[PDB]
């Protein structure tokens, strides 16, 4: 149980860090009527598919 | 009587089995190959 949890704790975490560095890296290009320059938007996903 | 369990399966590297190999992995090959194309032309037709 404790190796168990602790595995949760890293896998959570990480993926939850790796969620807030998407949205840092994203931020700035929300509050500009700009483009998604689609070279970031492949690598790195967001929740508009196609617009904006 | 015979001696064995009639068991008359071949082995995945006979010469059947081998040749259906080759057949299957060229076909799959080949799917594999168009599945890229298409993938890469409808990606950058997304890009645009």
């Amino acid at each position: 149980v404790g190796m168990s949890l602790l595995a949760l704790i890293s896998i959570f975490a990480s993926c939850y860090m790796l969620v807030a560095a998407r949205s840092k890296c994203l931020t700035p290009y929300a509050l500009t009527p700009g483009a998604a320059v689609p070279w970031t938007l492949g690598i790195l996903c967001c929740a508009p598919r196609a617009h904006a | 009587a015979a001696s064995h369990s009639n068991v008359v399966f071949p082995d995945m590297s006979g010469t059947a089995l081998s040749w259906v190999q080759k057949i299957s992995g060229g076909l799959g090959a080949f799917a594999i190959g168009a599945i890229l194309v298409l993938v890469v032309v409808t990606c950058i037709g997304l890009r645009r």
